[PDB]
């Protein structure tokens, strides 16, 4: 009965790269982290200045 | 007894929808302030009613975080609001008043 | 063992076609989940570096 | 009465530009972390 | 807060009224003494100096 | 795990990192940390202003001008300190108003410790305004200190004892500087006891319903939310400092103090105008001074006037309207406080003063009881 | 100070979460956010607004009256 | 440029915290020079006649 | 405190010397940048202004 549990669909939340079930997340693993960590680094630069 | 009673109940149903806790799926007893009488009554709740109370409050806090409400279909209807906690709380209060009356003599 | 952080844990590397699950699983008292997670991840990072 | 007038206006311009950068970036950091919670889904499955 | 109105509570107050009366004398004399209150101390016999 | 076991970091961890906090506290819960940011801002700017300030009546005015003219970036530090004090009162009133709306006063020790923090910050800022020794500085010190003369049978002694003379003079300014220096550090210590009692229960939330079923760690959720709010506090402060540094001050304060002449249009700082309006609506001397004190000390009574069986006003429409009638009424007293004592402002200020105490004492507790009956409990 | 693992009792509640590097930080910011602001404004406008409208009318009348009274009238 | 730009920035500079900090301190260095340069050029363009450094040529000595 | 002299401890130091070298560049650049150290910054190309 715990096998009746399925994770709901996040398609209206996911980023564009990771919406394809038949495509690896490793492909966009590199870009997605850089986009978010770029925002952090810029913030520190502004605080630094 | 429809004429005068239904106008009073009509104003209560107005206030119930105006209060708006039904818009988060909550019931009236979910919103009561937890004092010592209320913690004991909640403690006395059976398993199912306790677990239902927990999830409704959890669902409402999740909504309050997102500044959202449930769809109108899922609002708590005024006529279907169950005062599941009131009978337990009434007994807890009755017991405390008995202690207080014994503490006077 | 010394701090009684869990009743058991196991590491695993579950393989499939072009994908898999690499990690660990453990079982513990409710006041020990955080310490087990901490020590577990610390060892992953320690081996990485 | 206000010899700092010109210098304060130059600083005010720099303050507005940096805030115009930092406010949306810091806002973005807040939403990034909070997105774990804002898209979380709940389900209640009690035994019957 | 009506629960404190009863025969026991009025027996309890009667037991503590001699003590509270005396702690009022301590504070009254202590206030007169610490401030050198001339309005009261002119009447005490030996203090007059 | 080392964040938890070190004798010193365990205090930091259990207060800012692993502290369980409600998942749904709104932006109105940001003012707690902003009050601490304000307190730290005022201590730093204030400390750097004391390095170039003299409490001599003959040079106190000139030492402040020396800061804003010759000290390298002394003016920006100066106007951060002045405007930071106003931002302090913006955060105080929102922090208080948050707690009134959402029923946070039911934490009695935290609330009552809060009322103490409000009064000490008020005393601190009053003495701070006396230091530059302008016209409003001197006559601000004259009016407020003379309030103690209303105390029967000891008032003049308390006033002259505080003044160090028969009037506000050099002895009064030098000691007000010592008090203004030290009182912020006592406030910081009392703010820790404020937080100590709070952590016993954790935070309230907008619903007024217990949130133990849904808690999130303070880090990273409320560290970043508090960081964002601080950047907005700096924005609000720097807009004043860098584009309108005299908007909240009075021009007469740029003339040195003169004990012989009082300006005709006395106008305190904006954060005292509502209570100044309450006092003058009572022509009796002692009566108006007691009404001033009770307009603030009434906060200690709010926990005893709670009648609703629900904690927060989120689900209490009748209380919401009365709550906003109190904000608009306080906005009215602030307006009346900034106008001269003449018709029709005298009568408006009297009606608003009655409405202020009428709302807190009578109307709002009765609304909470009507709401209970409407829900049939 | 309370701590996780000692807060309260919960049973039969499942939570699904997604990593923050897997989803948008501003999903439908305007396409969904603007409708929600209008919903919340409507729900509270009648509680908050009439007091401050009442202040605005009393403010303007008191200022107008004070201005006219200071102007003299022919004897 | 077949790999994504943000993807190459991550592998080279952001993966390690050490190089993630070095890119920030080096970024604040070059950001400070360009930001002050552009900010001052804007404040001066709005006020082209008014400033002293726009009138220092009259007073040669 | 001789116990830290061994083959494992010199393998451990070799793993962390690239990281510590880089944290020295962070601090060195951070010190030069925060103090406007003219002795070093005169040599950087674009900074010269
Ligand atoms: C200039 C000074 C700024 C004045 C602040 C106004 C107060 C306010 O409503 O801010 C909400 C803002 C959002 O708070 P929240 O935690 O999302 O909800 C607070 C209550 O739950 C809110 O209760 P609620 O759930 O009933 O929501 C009330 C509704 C309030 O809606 C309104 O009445 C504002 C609608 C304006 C239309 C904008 C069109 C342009 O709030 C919103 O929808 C958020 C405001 C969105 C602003 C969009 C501006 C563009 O609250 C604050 O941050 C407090 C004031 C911040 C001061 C900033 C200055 C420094
Ligand atoms: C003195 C300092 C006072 C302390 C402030 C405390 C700060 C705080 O608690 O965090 C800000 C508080 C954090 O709440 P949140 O993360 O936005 O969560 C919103 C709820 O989820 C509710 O979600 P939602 O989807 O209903 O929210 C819709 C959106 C408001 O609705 C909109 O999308 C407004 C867009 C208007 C533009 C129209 C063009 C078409 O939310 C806001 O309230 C954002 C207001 C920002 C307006 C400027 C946007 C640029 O949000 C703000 O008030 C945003 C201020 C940050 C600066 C924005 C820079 C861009
Ligand atoms: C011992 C030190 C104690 C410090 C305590 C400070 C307390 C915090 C006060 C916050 C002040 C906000 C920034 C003032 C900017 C200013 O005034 O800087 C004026 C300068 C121009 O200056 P310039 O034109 O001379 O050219 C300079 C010569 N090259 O550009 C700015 O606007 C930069 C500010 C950007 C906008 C504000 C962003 C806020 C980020 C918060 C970081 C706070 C750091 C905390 C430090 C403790
Ligand atoms: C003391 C001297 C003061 C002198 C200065 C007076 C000037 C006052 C100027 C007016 C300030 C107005 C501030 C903005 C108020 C916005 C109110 C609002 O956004 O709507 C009401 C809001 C509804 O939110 P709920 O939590 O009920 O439910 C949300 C479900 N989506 O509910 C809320 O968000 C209410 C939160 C509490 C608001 C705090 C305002 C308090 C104002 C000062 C009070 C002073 C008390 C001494
Ligand atoms: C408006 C102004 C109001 C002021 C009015 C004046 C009030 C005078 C104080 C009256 C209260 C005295 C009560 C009291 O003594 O009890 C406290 C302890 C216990 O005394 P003890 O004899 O040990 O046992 C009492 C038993 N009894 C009552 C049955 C006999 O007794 C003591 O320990 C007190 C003596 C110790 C003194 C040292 C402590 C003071 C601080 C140290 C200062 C010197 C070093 C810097
Ligand atoms: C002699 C002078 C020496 C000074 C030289 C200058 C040094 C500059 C800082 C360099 C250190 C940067 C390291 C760093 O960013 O880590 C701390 C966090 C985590 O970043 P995050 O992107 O979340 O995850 C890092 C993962 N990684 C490394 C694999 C990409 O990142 C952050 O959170 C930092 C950005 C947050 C800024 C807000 C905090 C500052 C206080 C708030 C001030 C504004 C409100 C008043
Ligand atoms: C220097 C002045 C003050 C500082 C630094 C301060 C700081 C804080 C902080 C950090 C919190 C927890 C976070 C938050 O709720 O935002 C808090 C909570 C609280 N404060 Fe204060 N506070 C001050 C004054 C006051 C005053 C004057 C009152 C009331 C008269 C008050 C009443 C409360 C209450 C009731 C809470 C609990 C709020 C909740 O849990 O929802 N505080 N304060
Ligand atoms: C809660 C903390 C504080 C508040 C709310 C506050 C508020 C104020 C205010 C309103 C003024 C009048 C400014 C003016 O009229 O120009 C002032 C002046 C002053 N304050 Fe503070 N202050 C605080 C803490 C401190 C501290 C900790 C110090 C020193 C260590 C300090 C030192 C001074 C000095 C020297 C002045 C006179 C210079 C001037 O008028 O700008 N203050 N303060
Ligand atoms: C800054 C200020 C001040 C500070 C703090 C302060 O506390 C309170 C704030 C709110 C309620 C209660 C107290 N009340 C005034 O000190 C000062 O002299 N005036 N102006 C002035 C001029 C003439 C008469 C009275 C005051 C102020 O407005
Ligand atoms: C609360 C702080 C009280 C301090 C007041 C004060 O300065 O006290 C002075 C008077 C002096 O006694 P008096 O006979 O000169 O009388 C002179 C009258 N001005 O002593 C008193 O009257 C003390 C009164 C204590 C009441 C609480
Ligand atoms: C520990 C506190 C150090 C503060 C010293 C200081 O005031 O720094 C000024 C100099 C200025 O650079 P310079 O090229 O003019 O050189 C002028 C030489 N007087 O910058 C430096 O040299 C920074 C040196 C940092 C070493 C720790
Ligand atoms: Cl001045």
């Amino acid at each position: 009965s715990h096998t009746d549990i399925k994770v709901p669909d996040f398609s209206d939340y996911r980023r564009p790269e990771v919406l394809d079930s038949t495509k690896s997340s490793k492909e966009s693993s590199e870009a997605r982290k850089g986009f978010s960590y770029l925002v952090t680094a810029t913030t520190t630069v502004g605080v630094a200045y | 007894v429809s004429a005068s009673s239904r106008w009073l109940e009509g104003i209560r149903k107005w206030y119930y929808n105006a209060a708006g806790f039904n818009k988060l799926g909550l019931m009236r007893d979910d919103t009561i302030h937890e004092n010592d009488d209320v913690k004991e009554a909640i403690r006395r709740l059976p398993e199912n009613l306790y677990n239902d109370r927990v999830f409704r409050i959890k669902r409402a806090l999740d909504l309050s975080m997102r500044q959202q409400i449930l769809p109108k279909e899922q609002w708590t209807k005024y006529e279907e609001d169950k005062s599941y906690l009131e009978p337990y709380l009434k007994e807890v209060i009755r017991e405390r008043k008995e202690r207080e009356e014994w503490a006077k003599k | 063992a010394t701090n009684k952080l869990c009743q058991s844990f196991q590491t695993f590397n579950i393989c499939y076609a072009d994908t898999g699950l690499l990690g660990a699983h453990f079982v513990c008292d409710h006041m020990s989940i955080d310490d087990m997670m901490f020590v577990l991840q610390g060892q992953w990072m320690r081996l990485c570096t | 009465a206000e010899p700092e007038h010109d210098h304060r206006k130059r600083m005010g311009l720099k303050m507005l530009l940096m805030m115009g950068l930092l406010l949306p970036l810091v806002y973005a950091m807040k939403r990034h972390k909070w997105s774990v919670l804002k898209s979380r889904k709940l389900a209640y499955r009690p035994p019957k | 807060l009506t629960r404190f109105l009863g025969p026991r509570y009025r027996q309890l107050a009667r037991n503590w009224v001699p003590t509270a009366s005396l702690w009022g004398a301590v504070g009254a004399v202590g206030l007169v003494w610490a401030t050198d209150w001339r309005l009261i101390l002119d009447w005490v016999p030996y203090i007059n100096g | 795990n080392i964040r938890k076991s070190h004798p010193l970091m365990k205090i930091v961890n259990n207060a800012f990192i692993d502290l369980p906090a409600p998942s749904n506290i709104s932006s109105w819960w940001n003012f707690g940390s902003l009050l601490g940011i304000c307190l730290i801002l005022q201590i730093l700017t204030g400390l750097f202003l004391a390095m170039h300030y003299t409490s001599d009546t003959t040079t106190a005015f000139s030492s402040v001008t020396h800061i804003c003219r010759d000290v390298n970036y002394g003016w920006i530090i100066r106007y951060m300190h002045a405007n930071g004090a106003s931002m302090f009162f913006i955060c105080l009133y929102m922090h208080v108003g948050r707690g009134l709306y959402y029923g946070s006063y039911t934490f009695l020790e935290t609330w009552n410790i809060g009322v103490i923090l409000l009064l000490t910050v008020m005393a601190t800022a009053f003495m701070g305004y006396v230091l530059p020794w302008g016209q409003m500085s001197f006559w601000g010190a004259t009016v407020i200190t003379n309030l103690l003369s209303a105390i029967p049978y000891i008032g003049t002694n308390l006033v002259e004892w505080i003044w160090g003379g028969f009037s506000v003079d050099k002895a009064t300014l030098t000691r007000f500087f010592a008090f203004h220096f030290i009182l912020p550090f006592i406030i910081m210590a009392i703010a820790m006891v404020h937080l100590l009692f709070l952590h016993e229960t954790g935070s309230n939330n907008p619903t007024g319903i217990s949130s133990d079923v849904d808690k999130i760690p303070f880090h990273p959720y409320y560290t970043i939310k508090d960081i964002l709010g601080a950047l907005l506090l700096i924005l609000a402060l720097m807009l004043l400092v860098l584009f309108a540094p005299d908007l909240l001050g009075d021009p007469d304060n740029y003339t040195p103090a003169n004990p012989l002449n009082t300006p005709p249009h006395i106008k305190p700082e904006w954060y005292f105008l509502f209570a100044y309006a309450i006092l003058r609506s009572i022509p009796n001397k002692l009566g108006g001074v007691l009404a001033l004190a009770f307009s603030i000390l009434i906060l200690a009574l709010i926990p005893l006037l709670h009648t609703s069986k629900q904690r927060s006003m989120m689900f209490r429409p009748l209380s919401q309207c009365l709550f906003w009638a109190l904000v608009a009424d306080l906005l009215t007293l602030t307006w009346i406080g900034g106008q001269p004592v003449e018709h029709p402002y005298i009568t408006i200020g009297q009606l608003a003063s009655v409405l202020y105490f009428l709302l807190i004492l009578v109307l709002m507790p009765t609304a909470g009881t009507i709401e209970n009956k409407l829900l049939k409990w | 100070g309370r701590q996780f693992g000692h807060l309260t009792r919960v049973r039969h509640v499942i939570t699904y979460s997604l990593s923050p590097f897997e989803q948008r930080a501003f999903p439908h910011y305007f396409s969904k956010g603007i409708p929600n602001v209008l919903r919340r404004t409507r729900a509270c406008i009648l509680r908050v607004a009439p007091p401050f409208v009442a202040f605005y009318l009393v403010y303007t009348w008191g200022t107008q009256e004070f201005e006219k009274s200071k102007r003299k009238n022919p004897a | 440029v077949a790999p994504t730009l943000t993807a190459r920035l991550y592998s080279l500079l952001f993966r390690r915290t050490s190089t993630f900090a070095l890119t920030i301190v080096v970024g604040a260095l070059f950001f400070e020079r360009a930001f002050d340069q552009g900010a001052d050029a804007i404040y001066e363009h709005i006020n082209e006649g008014k400033l002293w450094k726009h009138i220092k040529h009259k007073y040669e000595n």
